[PDB]
């Protein structure tokens, strides 16, 4: 008898997604984004998405394809030059997406609430700010049933659970059952995204044996167990062009090429035809040839 | 004395942390970063500082340099620090109003801005939880305006005095290329603490949309000590990166 | 200029404590308890304590000295034979302490609330159970301001913050400024205890250089930073007789001797005179001679 | 067939997890532990199991044996698993009433018990969050009593149907040395599913304080398969540890 073999292709995983889903995307800004899974989304007809993210070029690419209806985020950033994602900017200034922009800590809190199957968690962040106006009646307060020592009761933001239909995350190593690890200095929040979601897809740089996984990294880096994953995709360089812990840094030159290509119809159509219209292997081959000028 | 405007800004940014004690200093721009590290090497050695990514520094390095580490501060743990209150952030700002409401999110309507930046980031959680200061490298009436487009940083006129959830709010300083300010004017309004040498009151008034409390009586920013000048010029910023972010 | 040197003695640390304080004690059951700090408490006149703990022989020893007025705990266990702490049992059956016994997960939740300076966090654990009767009106509920998809609003336990006057924890390694790490398979909750407290005392097996600390353990094991510690005590074997990660296992024979000595006046008086009436060095010498029979 | 009462208890404890899927099996006694691991080696390979301390096992080891690991499960993370619902715990019990209220805390008054055990432990969080089953190695009227002294495990008559916070409560099975039971009797009352071979209905009735639903019609616990007997006797419990915890 055997544990479930969850290995699937990029297209297989996106084949499990549906238009109208709420999808959380892991990583942070231009850091360990599941970019291969995002490119597989772009090739599909899945659209009308509600996206929950610490936004980077994942959200930009989805906006470039008109696939985003509503976005929950703490920021959108490319981290390095040119810093602002041009497609998010275009979607925003055109009013093409509804936003529930929020404080960065509120994203973590919302995912924690969903992970614990709670309808809300209280938080100070958001009070007194225009986060209240971004959300309107979708963001309410909750009053402590215990007053403070002064006799006054605190009224806090009731951060609602960020329940997800699906989570897309990219990690450095994993086995075929969904045990997975990060390498490098930060897990970001990918464990929380998986715990907040119904369907969980993890791409990894390399699929290894379980025993190989657990002898390669410290215990503390094993941030996904089998209960947190539904499909495992082997995607070497699958975070390109974002950084990926100890595996590789950010492809800064290509990120600049991505951003500049958004500026004109001819440049973007060329970027689409060259990088976004074939397989992941086609993309990786084209990125390799770009690197060699 | 042959001190530049950028060097006055550096010691003014160090003075932000005077009396801070054993908290995380989170400067989000080059001048505040030189200031935080200058404070850490002079009068505030117990400040915690990071490499801006995930590592807590043991020693205090030059701008853009690595140093031996003393701990781990991934992003998820930063949010624990924020909620604990043991932090003083120095953020940039696209707009700051007379009561300290701040905008770094976007310009224009919330659901269809005219210009998009990063969004609110951590400004709402920062300003509601712990001391927050602002750095403005080019002091203008467009930055210091009557009304900000989007309140990403909480100002003093948002506070509900009946709700103790607001009790940790505290905007400590605004340092600009023209001087040092706080919100200690009447009704917690923008107030001049010092003007950097060579800056006139009229220059501040002409570049601020609203009245600056105490401007006519504000003195001149202090001289850096010889030790501060050595640390700025030899240890922390030998490559003059400070001058790139300070206007005139 | 230098960072604060927080190195102090065991008696120094207890000298900072006051009768009537609420003190959280780290570790778990008979696992990495700050036993040297507890013994320093026993030698002092500090009493009338409210104790928050995943209880083990720390709480038993404090009960044996009549130093506990009220106890917040998820369990009390010696983990191994004879499993039940005899002094906690005696205090309970004599009605010598008030208890706010709670589900194990509620302890973590209460410490998290205090760490975040929140007055409560919602939790399901406790509902429908006699945790409600242990606490009475000290434990109230909170209703979600968001109904569930059915239209019904969830009403959950509002776990109050477990704010502490002081925390006592023991870790394997630390520097003189309070950076500290665990070794072995579990941090337990010592970081949360420190974050929940006003005054924080950490005993460590060995005080090392900061650089030695950070090159000995993975990043993820650095669970205390300088903002979480007020005093550092070098206490080799300072968790005896509980286990301590990779440093040593539980002194099972001595734990049995401790428990059996509680049974009679003569045995306990002898245990007190032999082990609890001198310095930590006196205790360690006596435990060494016990080991050699 | 030469199957012992302990071996019937073992396969009954394995059957607790029938249909469990990819959740954490948390057996808190030797027989439920043999059962969980027996299920994992037969029909429920996707169960997660730990070493009882902090490590998730890849392979399924003998009782008291180590195995290669697949993940990390320190105590703080167990509480995340509990809150997520993806778990089925098998707890012991000092008292269980007719509606499944359970006591492992203490006997007597809450603030001055007559006998102290460990306290409520995780029983309240377990029973409110995810499937919970109970193992009783000596089925007596003292265990199965009309009223438990302290409700550490939530029974069916505590549920508020108007409050969805209660919607995850589910007591799956009670396995004892006499048979297999659930709370599927009328009004969610204790109900006999099977009696182990050699156990009579009168023996169950004489050792239960309240009426057992369906007792007169309950069949006999199934035979273990040859494979189950091989796994119990050769792989999981070669040292007969199961026999120490099963009365008659």
């Amino acid at each position: 008898v055997s544990k479930r073999d969850k290995r699937i292709s990029l297209d297989d995983a996106v084949g499990e997604l549906r238009s109208g889903m709420t999808i959380g995307i892991g990583g942070w800004g231009s850091r360990r984004k599941p970019m291969a899974l995002v490119r597989a989304l772009l090739r599909s007809d899945v659209t009308d998405l509600t996206v929950v993210t610490y936004g980077g070029p994942d959200l930009g690419l989805l906006c470039s394809a008109g696939k985003v209806t509503k976005a929950y985020y703490g920021f959108v950033s490319l981290d390095s030059a040119p810093f602002y994602d041009p497609w998010f900017a275009k979607a925003r200034t055109a009013g093409e997406i509804a936003v529930r922009e929020m404080d960065e800590g509120m994203v973590k809190c919302g995912l924690e609430a969903a992970a614990a199957r709670l309808p809300f968690l209280p938080i100070r962040a958001g009070l007194g700010s225009d986060v209240r106006r971004f959300w309107g009646d979708e963001l309410r307060t909750v009053t402590s049933p215990y007053p403070d020592a002064s006799g006054k009761s605190e009224t806090l933001i009731a951060m609602p659970a960020l329940n997800l239909d699906a989570a897309l995350v990219h990690l450095n190593l994993g086995d075929k059952h969904g045990n997975a690890a990060y390498t490098g200095v930060d897990p970001y929040f990918d464990d929380l995204y998986c715990a907040a979601a119904e369907k969980r897809f993890v791409s990894v740089e390399r699929v290894v044996e379980t025993e190989e996984l657990v002898k390669t990294v410290p215990l503390q880096n094993l941030i996904l167990n089998r209960m947190m994953v539904d499909g495992v995709v082997e995607a070497p360089n699958g975070a390109h062009f974002t950084l990926a812990g100890d595996s590789y840094g950010r492809d800064e030159k290509f990120q600049r090429h991505y951003a500049e290509s958004a500026k004109t119809p001819q440049a973007w159509q060329q970027f689409v035809a060259t990088y976004l219209s074939g397989s992941e292997d086609d993309y990786q081959a084209a990125v390799k040839k770009f690197a060699e000028e | 004395t042959e001190v530049t405007r950028a060097e006055y800004c550096a010691i003014a940014c160090a003075d932000i942390f005077s009396g801070a004690g054993e908290i995380m200093a989170s400067p989000m721009a080059t001048l505040p970063l030189i200031g935080a590290r200058l404070a850490r090497l002079t009068t505030e050695p117990d400040l915690l500082i990071t490499d801006g990514e995930a590592l807590i520094f043991a020693d205090t390095p030059a701008v853009g340099a690595k140093a031996p580490i003393e701990g781990w501060m991934p992003f998820r743990k930063v949010f624990d620090v924020v909620a604990s209150g043991r932090r003083h952030v120095v953020m940039g700002a696209n707009q700051i109003d007379r009561h300290g409401n701040q905008n770094l999110s976007a310009f224009g309507p919330l659901q269809q801005p005219t210009r998009q930046m990063f969004g609110v980031r951590g400004a709402p959680g920062n300003t509601i939880n712990h001391p927050t200061s602002y750095w403005v490298g080019k002091h203008t009436s467009r930055v210091f305006c009557d009304t900000v487009d989007i309140v990403s940083g909480v100002g003093y006129d948002q506070i509900d005095p009946e709700n103790p959830a607001y009790r940790f709010h505290h905007l400590h300083r605004v340092v600009s290329n023209l001087g040092v300010f706080d919100f200690g004017g009447p009704d917690h309004t923008f107030r001049a603490l010092s003007l950097h040498p060579g800056v006139t009151a009229d220059q501040v008034a002409d570049n601020t949309s609203f009245e600056v409390a105490g401007l006519a009586d504000a003195g001149v920013t202090r001289e850096p000590t010889d030790e501060e000048l050595r640390l700025i010029r030899e240890v922390l910023d030998p490559r003059s990166l400070r001058d790139r972010e300070v206007s005139v």
